[PDB]
C-alpha cells in the first residue's frame, strides 16, 4: 500500500549494484598494475635482446638482436604513453563516479535501514512484508549489503548487476504499490505527505527523489516510482545522472589489453618497428617494398615468420651472463633474470665492455 | 577500443585508444587509399594520388581524409601502432566503415 | 529550537567538504600521469646518454656517458616500480575513499535541500533561519555545492577543508540547539520523535545516524550531536569510519615525489647506481674504496662534483644525430629531441651502425 | 610525505638481546637498501636493495644481526651481547643501494634510544 515501509523486492536490487560497484576500486588497482607489469616485461625483452646484441657483436644474430630489442623497447614506451594518457584517466574515473553512486546509494539504505519503530515495523522490510530487517555481518536480512567500501586489493569486477547494457535488476516496475510497499509497515520515507510521510504542517512543496534520483517520493498519497535503469543511453543533466557516470566509465575500460601491452603473432615484417629500423639501419631507403624487406631478414633472422623470431629470442634467453654480474651458484642464462632495475646494470657492464674494445680497434 | 568513420570530408575519431601511438590509414570497398605515419611527419596515398588528403588532429583524437573531384564505396580507418604510414602495415584496429 | 530545519553553519562546512572530495580524483590522475611523465623524463635521458655512448664509442667520453645512462635508466626502472606498487594503490585509494564519502555527503545534503514545505520552512535554511535555501548552478544559497561528481580532468592536488590533521570545519558544536536549529523552520529529518521527527506511531526504536556518521539524530526531542572531526586519529569499526577512511588515505599520499623521481645534487660517487657499476665494470671487484671510485670517476668526468656531471649531461645534449633520422628543417641535437619512442629508434639505428663498424673493424 | 619509523628501543640489561624494527610508509619498500646508523655518528650495518648482501662494522661484527621483511616493510636489527652499545639507532634508506656505508641515503628515521 502507498506511504508503507519497503519490502525486500525493493532494495536487495540496491544492495546488489551496492555490493558490485565497490568492486569497481579492485579492478581499477588490477589493470594499472596489470599495465605497469606488461610494460615491464616488454622493457626486460628489450633489455634481454640488448645485452645479447653487446656481447655477440661480429654475428648476423646480433643485428637480429638489435632488430628485436627496438621492437620491445618501443611496446614499452608506446604502453607507458598508453597508461599516461588513456588507462590511468579510464581507472580514475570508473574507481569515482562507481564509489561515488555506491556513496549515494549506501547512504539511503543506510537511512532506510535505521528508520524503523520495531520489529515488524520500518521501512526497511524482509520479503514477505513481516519483520524489519537488521545488519547482520556484511548483510542485511541475509543480502549481501555491506554498506561500505571494502579494503582495496587488486581483483576483477564481475558484471553481473551493472553490465553493457545498464543495471540489469533496475527494470520498470508496473505496481510499487503492491511490490515494494508493505501493507502495514509504517515509514514517513516513503512518502511527502503530512500525514504518513515526511511533511509535517503539510505536503513537502514538491516530489523528493532518493538514492542518486532512482525513486521519486511524491507528495502526495500514492506510492513511488523509480526509474527504469536497465537500458541506458549517454545522457547529460539527467535526474539519476550518477548512474549514467558509472555505467558510462565501467562499459569503457579496456583493461591492459590494447595492442601495446600484448605481443604480435603476425610474423616478422610486420611486427611493431621492424620495417620501419630495416629501411631506415639497414637498406638506408625512405620507401621498401616488402622483398627488399624479406632479404634482409633473411640474413639475420634466417626468415621472416614467427618461428624465426622465436628461434631469435631462444638464442638471447639462452645467452649467460658473467656469473660475477649475479649471485654465487646464481642462474645466469639471460632468461633465468628478470627485474628491469637488474638487467639495466648488466647492460651497462657490456656496454663499458664494447667501449673497452673499440678503444683499442679505433 | 572504437574507431568511428562520420562524414566531401570524412572524420574517423578514436575512444579508449592513445590516438599518438598511432598510425592511421583509410580503405575502402578491399583497396588502399592514404595512410599517415604515427608521428604524422608522412603520408602515402594510393588512384587518389591529388584528389585526397590525410591529417590527423592528436588534440580530437581524429584522423581526416579531405576528398576533392570525386570512388564510391564504403570507407573503413584502420590503426596501426607506432606505423610509418605504410598500406603493408598490420593493423590493430578497424573501424565499421562510411558509405 | 530541537526538532527544527538546519541553518547555514550546519550544511556549508559540509558542502565545502564534498567539494574538496570532488577534487580528489583529478588529483589522483594528475598525480599517475606526473609519475608517468617523470619516468618518461628519465628514460629520455637515458636514451639522449646511450645515443651519446653509441656515437662517440671507444672514448672515455663514452664510458661517462654509458655510467650516465645507466643511473636515469634505472631511476626510470624505478620509478615504474614505484608507480605499479605504491602510486596506483595510494591513488585508487584515496579517489575511492574520498568519491564514496563524497556520495554519503551528497545524498544526505540533496534530501535535506529537497525536504521543505516553503520558502521559509523546510529542512535546509539560510544562515539567518529566515529562508529555504534553493540550488542554482553549481551553488546552494550561495554556497558552492554542487552535489555531484564533477567530470575528472588532472588538478593538482590541494588540501584546505581536509588536510592533516583531519576536516577543518568540522568542529565540536557546544550549542546545537542554537547555532545548527532553526527556532521555526519544521524538518522531520531533524529527530527520531513521532511529533516532530521520523517516527509515525511512535519514536523510532534507536538514535539514526546520517552522513556516514557524522550527525546523530536521537529519538527523543532534542538537539542533533555532531562528530568533531578536525583532530582524527586511526581507527577501525567507527561509526564514522568513511571519513576516517578518506582523511587517513589522502594523507597517506606522497604524489610523484619520492627519490625514483627526483633528480640527485649530492655528487658523482653517491648517484644512484654509479658506485656499483664503477666496481663491478671498471674495477672488477665486489669491495672499492672512496679512493678507488674517485680514482675512476676522474678518468670518464674529471672530477667527481655535481658539476663534472652536468658537463657530460652538457656534452650529450649538444650531440647532433644524422639529419637522415628526424624531419625536415627539425632539430638534431639530443638535447633538442624528447619522446621515448622516438629515441628507442634512433638508439636501434645508432646500434645498427656499431654493429657494423665492429664487423669491419675485425 | 614517507616516513621510516624505528621502534623497539628501551632499557636493557648488559649481555641481553635486543630487537629494534624500521617500518616504513609511503615507499616502495623493495625499491630502498636499509641501514642503520648509531649516535651516542657511526655506522651499524646495510642490508642491499635486493636483501644479497650485508656489511657491518667492525664494532658490532658477529653480535648484531640484520634482516629484511619486504612483506612488512620492515627493517631489522637484532642486538645481541649488548654492551659502548648505548646510543640513538637510526634507519636509513638508499634508493637501490648496493649496502654500503658511504651511500647517499634519501631517508632517516627518527630514532630509538637504546640504553644497556
Ligand atoms: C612477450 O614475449 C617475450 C618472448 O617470449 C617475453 O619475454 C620472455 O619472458 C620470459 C619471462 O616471462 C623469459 O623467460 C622465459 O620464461 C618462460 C616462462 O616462465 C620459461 O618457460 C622460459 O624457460 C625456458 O627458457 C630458459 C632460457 O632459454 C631455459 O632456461 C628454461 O629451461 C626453459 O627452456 C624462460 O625462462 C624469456 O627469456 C623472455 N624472452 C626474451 C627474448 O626476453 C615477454 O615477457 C612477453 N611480453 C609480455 C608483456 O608478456
Ligand atoms: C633530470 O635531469 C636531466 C639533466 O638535466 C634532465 O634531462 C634533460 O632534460 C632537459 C629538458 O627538460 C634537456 O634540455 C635541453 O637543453 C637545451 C638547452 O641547451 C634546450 O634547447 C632543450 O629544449 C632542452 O631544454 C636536456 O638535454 C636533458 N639532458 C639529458 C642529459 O638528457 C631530466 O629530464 C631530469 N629528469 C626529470 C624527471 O626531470
Ligand atoms: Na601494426
Ligand atoms: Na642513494
Amino acid at each position: 500500500a502507498a506511504e508503507k515501509g519497503f519490502k525486500q523486492a525493493f532494495w536487495q536490487p540496491l544492495c546488489q549494484v551496492s555490493e558490485e560497484l565497490d568492486d569497481q576500486p579492485k579492478g581499477a588497482l588490477f589493470t594499472l598494475q596489470a599495465a605497469a607489469s606488461k610494460i615491464q616485461k616488454m622493457r626486460d625483452a628489450a633489455l634481454r635482446a640488448s645485452i645479447y646484441a653487446e656481447i655477440n657483436h661480429g654475428t648476423n644474430r646480433a643485428k637480429a638482436a638489435v632488430i628485436v630489442a627496438n621492437h620491445y623497447a618501443m611496446k614499452a614506451d608506446s604502453g607507458l604513453e598508453a597508461l599516461k594518457q588513456t588507462l590511468s584517466s579510464q581507472e580514475v574515473t570508473a574507481t569515482a563516479t562507481a564509489s561515488y553512486l555506491k556513496g549515494r546509494i549506501d547512504e539511503y539504505l543506510n537511512l532506510l535501514l535505521q528508520t524503523k519503530e520495531s520489529g515488524t515495523s520500518g521501512c526497511m522490510m524482509d520479503t514477505s512484508g513481516t519483520n524489519t530487517v537488521t545488519k547482520a555481518g556484511g548483510t542485511i536480512g541475509g543480502v549481501p549489503c555491506k554498506l561500505q567500501l571494502s579494503p582495496i586489493q587488486p581483483k576483477r569486477p564481475a558484471a553481473t548487476y551493472l553490465g553493457k547494457a545498464g543495471y540489469v535488476g533496475l527494470t520498470r516496475q508496473a505496481d510499487a504499490a503492491n511490490n515494494f510497499h508493505d501493507n502495514d509497515a509504517e515509514c514517513r520515507l516513503a512518502s511527502g505527505h503530512n500525514t504518513n510521510g515526511l511533511g509535517k504542517s503539510g505536503q513537502l512543496s514538491a516530489a523528493v527523489t532518493m538514492a542518486a534520483g532512482y525513486v521519486t517520493v511524491a507528495n502526495s498519497q500514492t506510492a513511488v516510482t523509480v526509474q527504469a535503469l536497465d537500458a541506458l543511453q549517454e545522457a547529460s543533466g539527467a535526474a539519476h545522472q550518477p548512474w549514467i557516470d558509472a555505467w558510462k566509465a565501467k562499459k569503457a575500460l579496456t583493461g591492459a589489453e590494447t595492442a601495446e601491452f600484448r605481443n604480435e603473432t603476425a610474423g616478422i615484417a610486420g611486427k611493431t618497428g621492424v620495417t620501419k629500423l630495416v629501411e631506415e639501419a639497414l637498406l638506408k631507403k625512405k620507401d621498401s617494398e616488402a622483398s627488399e624487406i624479406q632479404t634482409e631478414l633473411k640474413k639475420y633472422f634466417s626468415g621472416h615468420e614467427n618461428e624465426q623470431w622465436t628461434a631469435i629470442e631462444k638464442l638471447i634467453s639462452e645467452q649467460p651472463v658473467a656469473q660475477n654480474l649475479v649471485g654465487d651458484n646464481q642462474p645466469t642464462k639471460l632468461g633465468e633474470l628478470e627485474g628491469n632495475a637488474k638487467l639495466t646494470t648488466i647492460l651497462a657492464y657490456y656496454r663499458m665492455e664494447t667501449a673497452g674494445k673499440f678503444e683499442v680497434l679505433t | 577500443v572504437q574507431l568511428q568513420e562520420s562524414g566531401l570530408r570524412l572524420s574517423c575519431t578514436t575512444s579508449g585508444l592513445t590516438f599518438s601511438n598511432y598510425a592511421f590509414s583509410w580503405f575502402r570497398q578491399r583497396e588502399f587509399v592514404g595512410a599517415i605515419s604515427w608521428s604524422g611527419g608522412r603520408t602515402d596515398y594510393a588512384s587518389v594520388k591529388g584528389r585526397f588528403t590525410i591529417s590527423r588532429d592528436n588534440a580530437k583524437n581524429t584522423f581526416y581524409l579531405q576528398m576533392n573531384s570525386l570512388d564510391t564505396a564504403v570507407y573503413y580507418c584502420a590503426a596501426d601502432l607506432l606505423g610509418e604510414g605504410s598500406r603493408r602495415s598490420e593493423y590493430e584496429y578497424w573501424g565499421q566503415g562510411t558509405q
